[PDB]
RNA sequence: CUGACUGGGGCCUGUAGAGCACUGAUAGGGCUAGGGGGCCCACCAGCCUACCAAACCCUGUCAAACUCCGAAGGGUCCCAGGUGGAGCCUGGGAGUGAGGGCGCGAGCGAUAACGUCCGCGUCCGAGCGCGGGAACAACCGAGACCGCCAGCUAAGGCCCCCAAGUCUGGGCUAAGUGGUAAAGGAUGUGGCGCCGCGAAGACAGCCAGGAGGUUGGCUUAGAAGCAGCCAUCCUUUAAAGAGUGCGUAAUAGCUCACUGGUCGAGUGGCGCCGCGCCGAAAAUGAUCGGGGCUUAAGCCCAGCGCCGAAGCUGCGGGUCUGGG
RNA sequence: CGCCUCCUAAAAGGUAACGGAGGCGCCCAAAGGUCCCCUCAGGCGGGACGGAAAUCCGCCGGAGAGCGCAAGGGUAGAAGG
RNA sequence: CGAUCAACGGAUAAAAGUUACCCCGGGGAUAACAGGCUGAUCUCCCCCGAGCGUCCACAGCGGCGGGGAGGUUUGGCACCUCGAUGUCGGCUCGUCGCAUCCUGGGGCUGAAGAAGGUCCCAAGGGUUGGGCUGUUCGCCCAUUAAAGCGGCACGCGAGCUG
RNA sequence: UCCCCCGUGCCCAUAGCGGCGUGGAACCACCCGUUCCCAUUCCGAACACGGAAGUGAAACGCGCCAGCGCCGAUGGUACUGGGCGGGCGACCGCCUGGGAGAGUAGGUCGGUGCGGGGGA
């Protein structure tokens, strides 16, 4: 699944999660987007499990488009040590989600089964959600 | 487990010493750099650390000559 | 893109005018020779010198000794009496050298 | 096909105001005028989901003018999804550039094989005159199988209409269509673990 | 032009540079009135501490 | 008179935000070295790639140790205000060198801890003195010299316990929600918008009909609209998908969309906001502090009045400092 | 466990944690002073042996090379040769 | 000029262990018990509906992911207690919670019946004797309507055991 | 004080790349030579000297062109000093003062000082 072929650093310290998207917001791609209404650490196994389920619901058609992506690594500390020590171990990747951030888009496929991909797939993610459409908003972006 | 880390330096206390405007004394330090952010306009002499110095009585002056560099002056008073 | 000629120029310049002298600029074509001393804190032309102005005539080297000792006359007029030399791109030497010279014959100081 | 569009001048009233009572505000300029406007949300929402920035839209202000524009930008905002803000460019008789809708006729060989159209540019940038701008430009994809491509090169052209992005770029193509049957192996599919760009006496 | 300024909310709890205009506004207890001359440097400390003041234009 | 703080002016800066020009990351597309693979050759070349892909370009993004940009602020110097339990100089005497809560900014931790470690601020410490917050160092109000059976206020309050409104006007809630929680679920209720379909008679119900090629094919062992696809074409039509679901081992059958009739005015599906409902299990006896409260004594908007402290005022007194 | 560089560090300075990354305990008789001269990496095309890359030629190329060694700053109008 | 005085502001020119035979001064400034805060871990309950179940997503199930509750586990933290808060297990004596083991009442069932499965209501009462082992737990023997799980300082040593 | 050229500064790309055109009387350059001064890790390419037949081809100067590069508003927004609220939190808002970056409109094929030589 997701995660950087190569990196300047290991580790990443954790930041915020202020304000709406930087950018991201308008669909690019496709006809259909899921957009983020709340702020996340996203996981790369969430972004899968989305993805999944939407080529899964299409089983043969149709193309996804996956606009976030897990850079910041993810760390954990093993189990049952104390405090110090140094930084836990890199255990996972996120991609840090703001809201108004579209997340996937779908194409090449009905009103209905964008709609009902993208539903299942909202499921899966740790955040509520909204489905939207292009518009010529998007467009004059 | 444990750290590899662990180091960092002492601060070294860099930076512009007297602004645009301040009455200074010969030898007075107007600038601590590394390398030259700031080169050394009238009155102004360099150091081998890249230290600027006011080489006469008088009062600092900046000037921002675009791709010539930003320079440090000091008007004799 | 600059090319050597412009370096050397900048080069032997830059250095010449930190020590806040006035300036002796000295341009030297295939055909003539030029000099004017320069105050490079205003920006300005204090005193004019060449061969294209004396009408001068003969070799080269003899001429640019006489535009020199002509500079140094007109100089020492306005009270201009220490001066750096600015050879330019030009090596001390020859049609230079015989200005330089010339200018300090005639009391120039540097 | 032509739209109009009230709008009203506006000068001191912050733009929250405004937009709390209903309003978009906007500008509206060009080489010779720059005016503070403002725009009926819901009536500016009906005629730019038709108009958008491809077709004129007149504006009828209350000094009794009428200006024809094309929308040159919308702000748009991040969290709530709507627009905040609009840039009128009031049209002139000079030639102006523009986006010009793409028509996608015919239905690709790829499609019929199961593949998917992307349509990479849904319009096109273009030099043309205020009184020559064409609705739209058709383009036939039905000869695209999977996975080839149309350019901004291939476009046959109307009269008086003249590119105005690179011959080069892309506009449309013909790609595989998601599929079950591949869920299996990317999912035992192994990743080697991220790779740490050496630092120090390592490079 | 004249400014009558009260202080009428406690600067218990707030930053020590609003305590030190209050000191230079000469106000030092609630309720306390001055009468001060219009100037930018008073007007710039009267204006810092305007949460906690009450302002009138006099005479 | 130099102080904290403040006005003006100049200089210094690389954070917030943003951006992608550099260093790296990055999805897709295009273009195109390099391989994998397939045709075709050992005669050394050719052709095809829904294959993994460098560089480049496009669209779209990411970054404490990235920056083409870049604030608000902050720092410092000058002139001016600033007479303060301000400042500077010399010297005598210390104590302290376990801090803690809170707000904001980060790191560590698990977008844990009455956690931990820094930064700016604050309060407690030392204000466990006073009012509010049921009770409660650090939340809100406020810096207690003494006295008064006087007045005004703060926060918070004004149905009774309990001082002051069962105060006035508009709305919402029916859950005792108020008076602890989430994904998610729902013809709860109200306000706005958006659509359609309707007296070319809709929706609901009740009436019929709902059909041929055709048990259609990639197609396999049953596959007859209703076990996957890379299929949806027409015929007779008023109408009827090569089919909504129930159904069958497949069949059949029921039904939908669908058109006609019957009634006669509305009907169905979206979306945005307010308030509620479920989701909601923990150990001695319960409870919003209690009583008790429903056009509130709840919630939202707008008001007038009052109560309320050791704050402020009135009166009297003390002491120190300054001025007479 | 001292020292150097970057980040954390909240755009002056400074700022902690058994926070995130790297270095030093040398070296150079020139790798020092000065005067004079010179200008890179890389891309493309061309050239016996010669190759992705040896040396040569042309064009483009402001600095992405170089600067003994970490990193940062600086730097060709040189600190580089 | 002689310093890995590198524990790098460098105690001597010169230095390692052990104490369950231990001792004093102190600390709840700091660990082990219990409590507390937290809830990663643990236990339980949900959301989604891929797919299983001859047929049929939901009788019984629930891929990949998502949201919680509890405070019985193991921990994190170090907040009262180190001028003492006796720590496992048993016995005795209970009492409470309910996420219910049985008995009572229900819905669904892939419920013919009988017997089950699964969920809902329900804490009134009940929930055996024995072999092993310090055991808690667990395995086993013989039964049973059933042989429930947790809290009470892992309830209870000024009640006993040890 | 006007136009052209030659020097030399300043602003520091609105000045640059590319394309095209233009200039030799003057000036500048190439150029003609390598005896002499001086010079090449080889080379008169460079540096240098002595020249004056030729050419503005190269370079340079001066115009024009907006393909690139560079510059770039006004609006609106992000962010925020100070002041206030809300959420259990991740976080979300209001007031006042400040206010980007991206992008849009548009701008740009330089402007100017001093001294020379020439022209009117
Ligand atoms: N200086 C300011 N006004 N800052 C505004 C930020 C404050 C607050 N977080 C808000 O979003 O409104
Ligand atoms: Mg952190
Ligand atoms: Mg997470
Ligand atoms: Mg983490
Ligand atoms: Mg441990
Ligand atoms: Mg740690
Ligand atoms: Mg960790
Ligand atoms: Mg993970
Ligand atoms: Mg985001
Ligand atoms: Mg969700
Ligand atoms: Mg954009
Ligand atoms: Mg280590
Ligand atoms: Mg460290
Ligand atoms: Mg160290
Ligand atoms: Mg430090
Ligand atoms: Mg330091
Ligand atoms: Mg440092
Ligand atoms: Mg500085
Ligand atoms: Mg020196
Ligand atoms: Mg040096
Ligand atoms: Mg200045
Ligand atoms: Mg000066
Ligand atoms: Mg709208
Ligand atoms: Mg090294
Ligand atoms: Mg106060
Ligand atoms: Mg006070
Ligand atoms: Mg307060
Ligand atoms: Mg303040
Ligand atoms: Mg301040
Ligand atoms: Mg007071
Ligand atoms: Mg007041
Ligand atoms: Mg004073
Ligand atoms: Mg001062
Ligand atoms: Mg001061
Ligand atoms: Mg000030
Ligand atoms: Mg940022
Ligand atoms: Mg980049
Ligand atoms: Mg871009
Ligand atoms: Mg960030
Ligand atoms: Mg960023
Ligand atoms: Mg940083
Ligand atoms: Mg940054
Ligand atoms: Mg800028
Ligand atoms: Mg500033
Ligand atoms: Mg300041
Ligand atoms: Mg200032
Ligand atoms: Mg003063
Ligand atoms: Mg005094
Ligand atoms: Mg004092
Ligand atoms: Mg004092
Ligand atoms: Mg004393
Ligand atoms: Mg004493
Ligand atoms: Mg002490
Ligand atoms: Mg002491
Ligand atoms: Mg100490
Ligand atoms: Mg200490
Ligand atoms: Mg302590
Ligand atoms: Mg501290
Ligand atoms: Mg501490
Ligand atoms: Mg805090
Ligand atoms: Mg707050
Ligand atoms: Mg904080
Ligand atoms: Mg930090
Ligand atoms: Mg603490
Ligand atoms: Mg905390
Ligand atoms: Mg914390
Ligand atoms: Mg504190
Ligand atoms: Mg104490
Ligand atoms: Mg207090
Ligand atoms: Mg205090
Ligand atoms: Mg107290
Ligand atoms: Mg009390
Ligand atoms: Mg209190
Ligand atoms: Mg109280
Ligand atoms: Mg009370
Ligand atoms: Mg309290
Ligand atoms: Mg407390
Ligand atoms: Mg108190
Ligand atoms: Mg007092
Ligand atoms: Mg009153
Ligand atoms: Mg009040
Ligand atoms: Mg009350
Ligand atoms: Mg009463
Ligand atoms: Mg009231
Ligand atoms: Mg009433
Ligand atoms: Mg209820
Ligand atoms: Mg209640
Ligand atoms: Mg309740
Ligand atoms: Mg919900
Ligand atoms: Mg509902
Ligand atoms: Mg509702
Ligand atoms: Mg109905
Ligand atoms: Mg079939
Ligand atoms: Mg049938
Ligand atoms: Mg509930
Ligand atoms: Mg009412
Ligand atoms: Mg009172
Ligand atoms: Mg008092
Ligand atoms: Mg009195
Ligand atoms: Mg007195
Ligand atoms: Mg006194
Ligand atoms: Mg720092
Ligand atoms: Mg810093
Ligand atoms: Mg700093
Ligand atoms: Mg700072
Ligand atoms: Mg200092
Ligand atoms: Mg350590
Ligand atoms: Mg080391
Ligand atoms: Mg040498
Ligand atoms: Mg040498
Ligand atoms: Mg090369
Ligand atoms: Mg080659
Ligand atoms: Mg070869
Ligand atoms: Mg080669
Ligand atoms: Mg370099
Ligand atoms: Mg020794
Ligand atoms: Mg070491
Ligand atoms: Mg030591
Ligand atoms: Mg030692
Ligand atoms: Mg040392
Ligand atoms: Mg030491
Ligand atoms: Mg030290
Ligand atoms: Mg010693
Ligand atoms: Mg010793
Ligand atoms: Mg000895
Ligand atoms: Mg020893
Ligand atoms: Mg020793
Ligand atoms: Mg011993
Ligand atoms: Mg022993
Ligand atoms: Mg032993
Ligand atoms: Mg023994
Ligand atoms: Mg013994
Ligand atoms: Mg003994
Ligand atoms: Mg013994
Ligand atoms: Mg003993
Ligand atoms: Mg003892
Ligand atoms: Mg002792
Ligand atoms: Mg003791
Ligand atoms: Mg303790
Ligand atoms: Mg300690
Ligand atoms: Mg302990
Ligand atoms: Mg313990
Ligand atoms: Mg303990
Ligand atoms: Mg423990
Ligand atoms: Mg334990
Ligand atoms: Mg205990
Ligand atoms: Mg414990
Ligand atoms: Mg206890
Ligand atoms: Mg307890
Ligand atoms: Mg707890
Ligand atoms: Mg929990
Ligand atoms: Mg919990
Ligand atoms: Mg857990
Ligand atoms: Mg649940
Ligand atoms: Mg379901
Ligand atoms: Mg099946
Ligand atoms: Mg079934
Ligand atoms: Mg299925
Ligand atoms: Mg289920
Ligand atoms: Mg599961
Ligand atoms: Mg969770
Ligand atoms: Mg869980
Ligand atoms: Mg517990
Ligand atoms: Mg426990
Ligand atoms: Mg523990
Ligand atoms: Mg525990
Ligand atoms: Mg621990
Ligand atoms: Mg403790
Ligand atoms: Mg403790
Ligand atoms: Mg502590
Ligand atoms: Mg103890
Ligand atoms: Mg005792
Ligand atoms: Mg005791
Ligand atoms: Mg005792
Ligand atoms: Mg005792
Ligand atoms: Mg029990
Ligand atoms: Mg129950
Ligand atoms: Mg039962
Ligand atoms: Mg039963
Ligand atoms: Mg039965
Ligand atoms: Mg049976
Ligand atoms: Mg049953
Ligand atoms: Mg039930
Ligand atoms: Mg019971
Ligand atoms: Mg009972
Ligand atoms: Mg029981
Ligand atoms: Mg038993
Ligand atoms: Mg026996
Ligand atoms: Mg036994
Ligand atoms: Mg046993
Ligand atoms: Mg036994
Ligand atoms: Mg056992
Ligand atoms: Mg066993
Ligand atoms: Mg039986
Ligand atoms: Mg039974
Ligand atoms: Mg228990
Ligand atoms: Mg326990
Ligand atoms: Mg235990
Ligand atoms: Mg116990
Ligand atoms: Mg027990
Ligand atoms: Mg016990
Ligand atoms: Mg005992
Ligand atoms: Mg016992
Ligand atoms: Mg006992
Ligand atoms: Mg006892
Ligand atoms: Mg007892
Ligand atoms: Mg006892
Ligand atoms: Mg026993
Ligand atoms: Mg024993
Ligand atoms: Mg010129
Ligand atoms: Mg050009
Ligand atoms: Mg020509
Ligand atoms: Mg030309
Ligand atoms: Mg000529
Ligand atoms: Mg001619
Ligand atoms: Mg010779
Ligand atoms: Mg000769
Ligand atoms: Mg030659
Ligand atoms: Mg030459
Ligand atoms: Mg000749
Ligand atoms: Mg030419
Ligand atoms: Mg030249
Ligand atoms: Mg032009
Ligand atoms: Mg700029
Ligand atoms: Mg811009
Ligand atoms: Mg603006
Ligand atoms: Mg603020
Ligand atoms: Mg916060
Ligand atoms: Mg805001
Ligand atoms: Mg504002
Ligand atoms: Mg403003
Ligand atoms: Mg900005
Ligand atoms: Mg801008
Ligand atoms: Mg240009
Ligand atoms: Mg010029
Ligand atoms: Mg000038
Ligand atoms: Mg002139
Ligand atoms: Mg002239």
């Amino acid at each position: 699944m997701l995660m950087p072929r190569r990196m300047k650093y290991r580790k990443q310290q954790r930041g915020r999660l202020k304000g709406a998207t930087k950018g991201g917001d308008y669909v690019a791609f496709g006809d259909y987007g899921l957009v983020a209404l709340e702020p996340a650490w996203i996981t790369a196994q969430q972004i899968e499990a989305a993805r999944v389920a939407m080529v899964r619901h299409f089983r043969r058609g149709g193309k996804i488009f996956i606009r976030i992506f897990p850079d910041k690594p993810y760390t954990k500390k093993p189990l049952e040590v104390r405090m110090g020590k140094g930084k836990g171990n890199v255990e996972g990747y996120v991609a840090v989600v703001k809201p108004g951030r579209v997340m996937f888009e779908v194409a090449g496929v009905t009103e209905e089964q964008a709609m009902e991909a993208l539903r299942i797939a909202g499921h899966k993610l740790p955040i509520k959600t909204k489905i939207v459409r292009r518009d010529a908003y998007d467009e004059a972006q | 487990g444990s750290t590899r880390n662990g180091r960092d330096s002492q601060a070294k206390r860099l930076g512009v010493k007297r602004y645009e405007g301040q009455v200074v004394r010969a030898g007075n330090i107007l600038v601590r750099q590394r390398g030259t952010r700031f080169k050394p306009g009238k009155n102004v002499g360099m150091g081998r650390d890249f230290t600027l110095f006011a080489l006469v009585d008088g009062v600092v002056e900046f000037q921002d000559r675009g791709r010539l560099g930003r320079y440090v002056h000091v008007r004799p008073l | 893109r600059l090319t050597a000629y412009e370096r050397r120029k900048f080069r032997v310049r830059n250095r010449i005018k930190r020590t806040g002298r006035l300036r002796l600029s000295v341009f030297r074509s295939l055909k003539h020779i030029y000099a004017q001393i320069i105050d490079d804190e205003k920006g300005v032309t204090l005193v004019s010198a060449s061969s294209l102005a004396l009408k001068l005539k003969g070799n080269k080297t003899e001429v640019a000794r006489q535009v020199g000792r002509a500079l140094a006359e007109k100089a020492l007029a306005l009270g201009i009496k220490q001066v750096a030399f600015d050879r330019g791109p030009y090596k001390y030497h020859g049609r230079v050298k015989a200005l330089a010279e010339g200018a300090r014959e005639g009391g120039l100081e540097f | 096909m032509e739209y109009r569009l009230k709008a009203y001048y506006r000068e001191g009233e912050k733009p929250s105001a405004l937009r709390r009572a209903g309003k978009l505000p906007g500008v509206m300029y060009n080489r010779h005028l720059n005016r503070k406007v403002y725009v009926d949300l819901v009536e500016f929402d009906k005629v730019f989901r038709q108009a958008s920035i491809h077709h004129v839209i007149v504006l009828e202000l209350p000094d009794g003018q009428s200006l024809p524009t094309l929308v040159r930008q919308v702000n748009l905002d991040k969290r709530r999804r709507r627009p905040e803000h609009v840039d009128f460019f009031v049209l002139s008789d000079e030639p102006v550039e523009m986006y010009v809708p793409l028509r996608f006729v015919g239905t690709p060989a790829g499609v019929r094989a199961g593949g998917v159209l992307q349509e990479i540019h849904r319009d096109i940038l273009v030099k043309v005159s205020p009184r020559n701008i064409p609705e739209f430009i058709e383009v036939d994809v039905s000869g695209l199988e999977i996975g080839d491509s149309l350019h901004a090169s291939d476009l046959k052209l109307p009269p008086g209409v003249e590119l105005a992005v690179s011959p080069e770029e892309t506009i449309a193509a013909v790609v595989p269509p998601e599929d079950v049957e591949k869920l299996a192996e990317e999912a035992a599919a192994e990743v080697a673990e991220p790779e740490v760009i050496k630092k120090g006496k390592e490079e | 032009p004249r400014l009558k300024v009260k202080l009428v909310k406690s600067p218990i709890g707030y930053p020590k540079d609003q305590k030190a205009a209050l000191k230079a506004l000469g106000l030092r207890r609630l309720q306390q009135e001055r009468v001060l001359e219009d100037t930018p440097a008073i007007r710039g400390n009267v204006e810092k501490v305007a949460h906690l003041v009450r302002v009138e234009v006099v005479e």
